């Protein structure tokens, strides 16, 4: 046994960072060495934006569309805000 | 108009624990 925080991949340095991704997103994980594991975070990306399941259509952080749902129309906007989300709001014309 | 945001991923936090692949 070596003192120092083995990811399950590779072996960094005690309380040493890296980015590694879970699944689909991006988190840097803070190693502690032993039995205390390592915990990752949301790691702040680049390309941010705004993807809509509901028309399979993707769209940058700071753009807006207007599309129905619910036998009604909602005029979703893509936000963003140093993270990336996407806010929905009703808009019945 | 009535708004509603499903957001998307605020932020994420994990807890990946393993332990030493040693000891036969």
């Amino acid at each position: 046994s070596k003192p120092g925080c083995y990811d399950n991949g590779k072996h960094y340095q005690i309380n040493q960072q890296w980015e590694r991704t879970y699944l689909g997103n991006a988190l840097v994980c803070t190693c502690y060495g032993g039995s205390r594991g390592f915990n990752c975070e949301s790691k702040p990306e680049a390309e941010e934006t705004c993807f809509d399941k509901y028309t399979g259509n993707t769209y940058r952080v700071g753009d807006t569309y207007e599309r129905p749902k619910d036998s009604m129309i909602w005029d979703c906007t893509c936000i963003g805000a140093g993270r990336g989300r996407i806010s929905c709001t009703i808009a019945n014309r | 108009s009535t708004t509603e945001v499903e957001d998307s991923k605020p932020k994420l936090s994990i807890h990946f624990d393993n332990e030493w692949p040693k000891e036969d």
